[PDB]
């Protein structure tokens, strides 16, 4: 998934832009993937219970 | 041949040079023009 972002794939945004370029594409990828994996282990742990 | 010309086309008719099949060093992009503005969006002149 994009996430707003330039594009998915962190080693070509990193190739295609200066680190102070990617930073805020490489947060935004930074975020989505994040709140992916807390809504991930909030579910296993509801299935556990 | 396309940044040392003499009758870049009017905005009413925009001009489009194809370039394909080359290797692509814009250091002749820079010494051939005083720059005034540069602003690029979608690639960065560090890296291009
Ligand atoms: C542009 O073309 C003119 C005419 O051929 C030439 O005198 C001039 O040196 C050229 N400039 C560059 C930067 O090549
Ligand atoms: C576009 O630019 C090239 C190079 O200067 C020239 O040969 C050609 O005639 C131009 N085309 C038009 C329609 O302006």
């Amino acid at each position: 998934s994009k996430f707003g972002a330039i594009s998915s794939v962190l080693n070509d945004i990193l190739s295609r832009l200066d680190p102070p370029e990617a930073e805020v594409q490489i947060d935004r990828l930074i975020t989505g993937r994040l709140q992916s994996l807390q809504t991930y282990v909030t579910q296993q742990l509801i299935r556990a219970a | 041949e396309v940044f040392n010309a003499t009758r870049f086309a009017s905005v009413y008719a925009w001009n489009r040079t194809r370039i394909s099949n080359c290797v692509a060093d814009y250091s002749v992009l820079y010494n051939f023009a005083p720059f005034f503005a540069f602003k690029c969006y979608g690639v960065s002149p560090t890296k291009l």
